[PDB]
C-alpha cells in the first residue's frame, strides 16, 4: 500500500540513498541481508511501503540506482548492506557527463532514459499502489541534475497525478566546486519549476556548519551529512510508515506547503541535535526543541529566514507527550515570532505527530517550513549566471551537446519571474 | 395506424440507423430476414410474414453501405433503400452540400416521397447524422430544407453527432458545424446532443467498461430513440406524440436544441447491485455527470423537463418524485416557465440485446430537457471558429467548391445572435 | 473503388515503391507471385485499391515504373516480388539525365512523357474510380525531379479534381551529393507550389540518425529507410484500405492539412520504433507513443519544429484501445506543448483510428503534422541557390537544354514568397 519508489542520481545521491536504506533497516528491524528481527509489530506492519515481498521471509528496498559511472556503484554495493539490493536495480553508464547538465541529459542520458523508465515502471506495476516518488541528486553536479530533470519530466508525462518530492542538493554559495555548476542549477531549476510538485532545498555549508558547531565535531565528514539526511528521511516518512494519533503522509504535507504551483521550494529541518555531554545535561522536553525549531544555527539551506518571511510551517513529532502542549507552544511561537512570520496566513503551523520515535531517540523533530529566504539564494544564482554568461565563457561544452542561446535566456527569465513572485509575496 | 420515416446520412448516421433497426427488430422478434400492429410504425406489411424498415441509407462514401449490405441482415433490408456514393466530402460541408449532394439529393427526396406515399399516417421524420462528417453536415442540411419545402409543417426530428469540445475527428469541424447550424436553424424542429467523450466517460465509470467500442455508442443512440419512440410503438397511461415534443420545448423558434439523457446505464453484475426506484433513478439522471452532455446544466437555467417512463411505473410515485425534485435548490427554472413538466408513461419495459452493455430491466426513464449550458458549448465553438478563421485557414477548400468568405462570416454572426439570445 | 495509381521516378523512388509493394503484399496476404493467402476477409475485401482483377485468382499492383536507365529496372525486376508486375508497366529510357532537371524534363522527358501519360491513362480508365495518385521521387536527383514535375503538371492539366500526394525526397542539407542538386530542388519546388495539392518532405539525414540512434543500428542501410518509408505508406493508406471505427482517406487528410493552396508541405511520422531488447521491456501503451509523437529524435524532415510553430497535427492509430484515452492524450499534448503549438488553431489535432494493425505490430502510429520548421530548410535552400547562382557556375548544362535566366529568377522569387508567407504565419 502507498508504495514509494526511490531513485538516486549522482555519487552523492547514491550515498544518501544507501545511508537512508541502512537507517530504514534500523527503524524497521531489518538486518544487513534483509531478514526481519524487529521486536514490535509496528516496524513490520507497514514494511511494504519501502520493501517488496521477497521469498524466504526477506525484504528488499524499493530503490533504483542510476549513475553514469560504476565507481560509486561498486563502493555502494561492496559497502554495508550491499546484499539487500538485487543486482538488477543497479544500472550504470560508462562515459560520465563530467559535471555537465547537457551531456548527462542528452548525450549519455539518451541511452539511460530507457533503462530508468523501464525499472521505474517495473517498480510501479509490481506494487499495489504507488503513492509517490522520492529522488535524491545534486544540483551542483552536472549528470545528477540531468537525471533528475529527465526523471521528473518522464514521471510528469507518465504519472501526472502521483505527487512526489525531490531532495536535490543545491551547490554551496561559498564554494565553487564546479565552474559550470551555475548552468547545472539553472537548468535543473528551470525543469523543477515545471516537472516537480514540491522540492526541498538542501545546501552544503549550512549542514557543514551544523556539524561543526551544533554537533561540536572538529572533523565533519560526508557520513554525518548522510546521517542527518537520513534523519530527515525518517522524519518526513514516519507518519506514513508508522501509526500515529495524527496520521499524515506526503500528500498532506504537499497540500499544506504549496500555495502556488511555482511556489514549491522548502527548506527541511531536524532536531534535537546534541552531543554526549550535552544530552545528559540538556532538557529532553518540548521547549528545548521549540527554541531549536526556529534558529539560524540549526538551519538547513543557507539563507536566513529572518531577513524574509515564513510562508507556513509544518512540524512532525515522534514521542510520548500531549498534544495541547504542542498547540500552546505553536501559539507562543506565533506570539513571539510574529514579525518573522506572515501576517496574512494565520495559524500557519502544520501540526502532526507520529507515535513511534526513531531508534535510539525517544524524540525526533523534523521542521518543514517555507520562507522567502530562498529568494536571496535564487537572486544570487541569477546574478552569477548573468555575470559569467555575459562573458560567454564555457558555453562551448553545452553548445556541443545541442544547446542554444535563447533557451538559457528563457531559463534565466523563468528564475527572474520566480524571484519576482517570491519578492511580491514578501 | 401510423408510420414514421428514419433518415441516415454519413458513416455515423448509417451506423446509428443500423443499430436502431437492430433494436426495432429484436424488440419485435424480427429474424434477420423479416419474419416471426404497433410494429407497422416502422415496418410494412406485404405478402406473408414480411417486414422491411422504412428508412433510406445514403452516404457520399460506399464503405458503410457496403458494410451494412454484408451483414446477416441483408435479407432484412431492401437493397434499393441503400444508396452508395462515390466522392466523400471528407469533412467538408460545402463539398457534400454542393459538389456531390446536389446531383444525388433527387433520388432520395424522390423515393422517401414514396415512403410517405404508402404511409398515410406519417407522424414525422427521423434524421441521424454527424456535424463533424462533411456528408453528415452538408447532405443532411440540404435534405432537411428539401423536407421542409416538400412537406411544409410536417414534424421532423434530428439526431446529430455534435463533435465534443476536445474530441474532433477533423480540425475543420468548426466550419462544418457552424455552416450546417446556420443553414438548418430555421427548419430544425428539434436537434439533440451526442457527446462522444461523455459517452466514453459514462461507459467507463457507470458500466465500468474499460475498453468500450462504438457498439456501446450505437445502442446509446438506440436506447435513446427507443425510449423516445416507445409512446408511438406502444400504448401507455399518457402517450406522447412527436408534435407535443416540439410544442413544449419550442415556444420560440430560435431555441430548439434540447439535450438528452438516459437512466440507467448499468451492467448485469451491477444490475444485481441496484434495482430501480423512481426517486433514486430520477435524481441520479438529473445529476450533471450522468448526462451524456459535456456541459454542466447548473451553470444556467432550465427551460423545461420531460419524463419518459417505460414499464411498471406508478404515476403517483412519478408525481411525488418529480415534486421532491422540484423543491431542492440544485434545480432552478426560468421565471416565466414555472410549469414546464410533461410526463409520458409507457407499459413496455425497455428491451435488451444479447451480449450488450445494458442489463435487461423492466423499467426505465428518459431524461429530456433544454438547459442553458448548451450556450456554453455554442460560445466555445464560436470562439474556436473565430480563432481558427481569424487567419482564414482551410477556407480555400470551401472556396474551391465556389464561394467566397462572406456566408462564413454572416453564419458566424447568426450563431452569435443565437448565442446571445439566451 | 477509390483506386490509386503508383508512379515511381528515379532509382530511389523505384526501390521505395518496390519495398512498398512487398509490404502491401504482406499486409494484404499476397505471396511473391500474386496469389492471395490472407487469413482474414479484411485483407482481401479492399484489395482492388492497389491491385487489379487478374485472371487465375491473382492480383497485380497498380504501379507505374519510370526511369531513364534500365540498371535499377533489372535489379528491381530480378529482385524479390519481381514477377508480380507485368512487363508493360516497366518503361525506361536509354540516356539518363545525369542528375539534371532540365535534361530529364525536356531532352529525355520529351520521349517519355507520351509513354507515362499513356500508362497512367490506361491505369485510370481500366479502374472503376481513381481516388487519387501517389508519386515517389528524389528532389536531389535531376531526372527523378523532372519526371515528378512533368507528371504532376500533366495530372493537374488532365485530372484537376483528383487530389494526390507526392512523397518527394529532399536532398540532405549536411551532404552535397550532387553539385547541381540545388537547381533540381529549385525547379521541383517551383513546380510543386503549382502542380501538387499536398506534399510530404522526406529528408535523408533525419531518417539516417533515427536508424543510427532510435533503432540502435551500427550499419544503417537503404533497406531500413525503405522499410520506414513503407511503414509511412501503410500508416497513411490503412484508413482507406482497411475498415475503421473512424474511417478516413487521403481526401480527409488533405482537407485537414491544407489551409492555403501554397501552404501544403508536411513532414510525415511513424511510431513506435524500438529494438528487440527494448520492445520486450518498453510499455506497449499509448503514453509511450505520445511521448514519441512529438520529439526531435524520431523526427522525419530535418528541421526542428520547436523553433517554429505547428500548423496542425494528424494522428492515425491501428490497434485495440478506446477512443477517449486518445482524446485526453491529445488534450494533454496541447496543454503541455502550447508554446510549441499555434494559439489560433484550437484543437488542431486530427484524430482517426484504423481498426486493423499492421502485420507484426499490434500498434503502429503515423504522425502527420505541419510546422513552420520547413521555413528554415526552404530559406537555407534559397540562400544556397543565391550563393552559387551569383557566381553563375554550372549554368551551361541547363542553358544547353533550353533554359533562361529570369526563369530561375521567378523560381527563386516564388520560394522567397513561400518562405515569407510561412514566416508571416509564424
Ligand atoms: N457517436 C458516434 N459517432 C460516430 C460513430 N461513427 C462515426 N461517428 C462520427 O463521425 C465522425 C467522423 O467523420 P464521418 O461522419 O464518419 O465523416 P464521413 O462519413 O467520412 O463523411 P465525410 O466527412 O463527408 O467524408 C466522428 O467525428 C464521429 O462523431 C459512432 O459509431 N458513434
Ligand atoms: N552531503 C553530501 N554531499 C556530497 C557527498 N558526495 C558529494 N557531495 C557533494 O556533491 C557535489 C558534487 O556532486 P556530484 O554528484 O558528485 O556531481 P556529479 O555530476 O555526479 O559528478 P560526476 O559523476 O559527473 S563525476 C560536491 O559539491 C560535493 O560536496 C556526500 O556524500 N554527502
Ligand atoms: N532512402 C533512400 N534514399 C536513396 C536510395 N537510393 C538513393 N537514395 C538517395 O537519393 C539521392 C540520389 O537520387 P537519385 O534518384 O539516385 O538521382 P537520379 O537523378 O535518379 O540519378 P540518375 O538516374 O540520373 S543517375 C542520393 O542522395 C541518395 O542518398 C534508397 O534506396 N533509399
Amino acid at each position: 500500500m502507498r508504495e514509494i519508489v526511490h531513485i538516486q542520481a549522482g555519487q552523492c545521491g547514491n550515498q544518501i540513498g544507501a545511508k537512508f536504506w541502512e537507517i530504514i533497516s534500523d527503524e524497521h528491524g531489518i538486518d544487513a541481508t534483509g531478514a526481519y528481527h524487529g521486536d514490535s509489530d509496528l516496524q513490520l506492519e507497514r514494511i511494504n511501503v519501502y520493501y517488496n515481498e521477497a521469498s524466504g521471509g526477506k525484504y528488499v528496498p524499493r530503490a533504483v540506482l542510476v549513475d553514469l559511472e560504476p565507481g560509486t556503484m561498486d563502493s555502494v554495493r561492496s559497502g554495508p548492506f550491499g546484499q539487500i539490493f538485487r543486482p538488477d536495480n543497479f544500472v550504470f553508464g560508462q562515459s560520465g557527463a563530467g559535471n555537465n547538465w547537457a551531456k548527462g541529459h542528452y548525450t549519455e542520458g539518451a541511452e539511460l532514459v530507457d533503462s530508468v523508465l523501464d525499472v521505474v515502471r517495473k517498480e510501479a506495476e509490481s506494487c499495489d499502489c504507488l503513492q509517490g516518488f522520492q529522488l535524491t541528486h545534486s544540483l551542483g553536479g552536472g549528470t545528477g541534475s540531468g537525471m533528475g530533470t529527465l526523471l521528473i519530466s518522464k514521471i510528469r508525462e507518465e504519472y501526472p497525478d502521483r505527487i512526489m518530492n525531490t531532495y536535490s542538493v543545491v551547490p554551496s554559495p561559498k564554494v565553487s566546486d564546479t565552474v559550470v555548476e551555475p548552468y547545472n542549477a539553472t537548468l535543473s531549476v528551470h525543469q523543477l519549476v515545471e516537472n516537480t510538485d514540491e522540492t526541498y532545498c538542501i545546501d552544503n555549508e549550512a549542514l557543514y556548519d551544523i556539524c561543526f558547531r551544533t554537533l561540536k565535531l572538529t572533523t565533519p565528514t560526508y557520513g554525518d551529512l548522510n546521517h542527518l539526511v537520513s534523519l530527515t528521511m525518517s522524519g518526513v516518512t514516519t507518519c506514513l510508515r508508522f501509526p500515529g494519533q495524527l496520521n499524515a503522509d506526503l500528500r498532506k504535507l504537499a497540500v499544506n506547503m504549496v500555495p502556488f504551483p511555482r511556489l514549491h521550494f522548502f527548506m527541511p529541518g531536524f532536531a534535537p541535535l546534541t552531543s554526549r555531554g550535552s544530552q545528559q545535561y540538556r532538557a529532553l522536553t518540548v521547549p528545548e526543541l521549540t527554541q531549536q525549531m526556529f534558529d539560524a544555527k540549526n538551519m538547513m539551506a543557507a539563507c536566513d529566514p529572518r531577513h524574509g518571511r515564513y510562508l507556513t510551517v509544518a512540524a512532525i513529532f515522534r514521542g510520548r507527550m500531549s498534544m495541547k502542549e504542542v498547540d500552546e507552544q505553536m501559539l507562543n511561537i506565533q506570539n513571539k515570532n510574529s514579525s518573522y512570520f506572515v501576517e496574512w496566513i494565520p495559524n500557519n503551523v502544520k501540526t502532526a505527530v507520529c507515535d513511534i520515535p526513531p531508534r535510539g531517540l525517544k524524540m525526533s523533530a523534523t521542521f518543514i517550513g517555507n520562507s522567502t529566504a530562498i529568494q536571496e539564494l535564487f537572486k544570487r544564482i541569477s546574478e552569477q549566471f548573468t555575470a559569467m554568461f555575459r562573458r560567454k565563457a564555457f558555453l562551448h561544452w553545452y553548445t556541443g551537446e545541442g544547446m542554444d542561446e535563447m533557451e538559457f535566456t528563457e531559463a534565466e527569465s523563468n528564475m527572474n519571474d520566480l524571484v519576482s513572485e517570491y519578492q511580491q509575496y514578501q | 395506424m401510423r408510420e414514421c420515416i428514419s433518415i441516415h446520412v454519413g458513416q455515423a448516421g448509417v451506423q446509428i440507423g443500423n443499430a436502431c433497426w437492430e433494436l426495432y427488430c429484436l424488440e419485435h422478434g424480427i429474424q434477420p430476414d423479416g419474419q416471426m400492429d404497433s410494429f407497422n410504425t416502422f415496418f410494412s406489411e406485404t405478402g406473408a410474414g414480411k417486414h422491411v424498415p422504412r428508412a433510406v441509407f445514403v452516404d457520399l462514401e460506399p464503405t458503410v453501405v457496403d458494410e451494412v449490405r454484408t451483414g446477416t441482415y441483408r435479407q432484412l433490408f431492401h437493397p434499393e433503400q441503400l444508396i452508395t456514393g462515390k466522392e466523400d466530402a471528407a469533412n467538408n460541408y460545402a463539398r457534400g452540400h454542393y459538389t456531390i449532394g446536389k446531383e444525388i439529393v433527387d433520388l432520395v427526396l424522390d423515393r422517401i416521397r414514396k415512403l410517405a406515399d404508402q404511409c398515410t399516417g406519417l407522424q414525422g421524420f427521423l434524421i441521424f447524422h454527424s456535424f463533424g462528417g462533411g456528408t453528415g453536415s452538408g447532405f443532411t442540411s440540404l435534405l432537411m430544407e428539401r423536407l421542409s419545402v416538400d412537406y411544409g409543417k410536417k414534424s421532423k426530428l434530428e439526431f446529430a453527432i455534435y463533435p465534443a469540445p476536445q474530441v474532433s475527428t477533423a480540425v475543420v469541424e468548426p466550419y462544418n458545424s457552424i455552416l450546417t447550424t446556420h443553414t438548418t436553424l430555421e427548419h430544425s424542429d428539434c436537434a439533440f446532443m451526442v457527446d462522444n467523450e461523455a459517452i466514453y466517460d459514462i461507459c467507463r465509470r457507470n458500466l465500468d467498461i474499460e475498453r468500450p467500442t462504438y457498439t456501446n455508442l450505437n445502442r446509446l443512440i438506440g436506447q435513446i430513440v427507443s425510449s423516445i419512440t416507445a409512446s408511438l410503438r406502444f400504448d401507455g397511461a399518457l402517450n406522447v406524440d412527436l408534435t407535443e415534443f416540439q410544442t413544449n420545448l419550442v415556444p420560440y423558434p430560435r431555441i430548439h436544441f434540447p439535450l438528452v439523457t438516459y437512466a440507467p446505464v448499468i451492467s448485469a453484475e451491477k444490475a444485481y447491485h441496484e434495482q430501480l426506484s423512481v426517486a433514486e433513478i430520477t435524481n441520479a439522471c438529473f445529476e450533471p455527470a450522468n448526462q451524456m452532455v459535456k456541459c454542466d446544466p447548473r451553470h444556467g437555467k432550465y427551460m423545461a423537463c420531460c419524463m419518459l417512463y417505460r414499464g411498471d411505473v406508478v404515476p403517483k410515485d412519478v408525481n411525488a418524485a418529480i415534486a421532491t425534485i422540484k423543491t431542492k435548490r440544485t434545480i432552478q427554472f426560468v421565471d416565466w416557465c414555472p410549469t414546464g413538466f410533461k410526463v409520458g408513461i409507457n407499459y413496455q419495459p425497455p428491451t435488451v440485446v444479447p451480449g450488450g452493455d445494458l442489463a435487461k430491466v423492466q423499467r426505465a426513464v428518459c431524461m429530456l430537457s433544454n438547459t442553458t449550458a448548451i450556450a456554453e458549448a455554442w460560445a466555445r465553438l464560436d470562439h474556436k471558429f473565430d480563432l481558427m478563421y481569424a487567419k482564414r485557414a482551410f477556407v480555400h477548400w470551401y472556396v474551391g467548391e465556389g464561394m467566397e468568405e462572406g456566408e462564413f462570416s454572416e453564419a458566424r454572426e447568426d450563431l452569435a445572435a443565437l448565442e446571445k439570445d439566451y
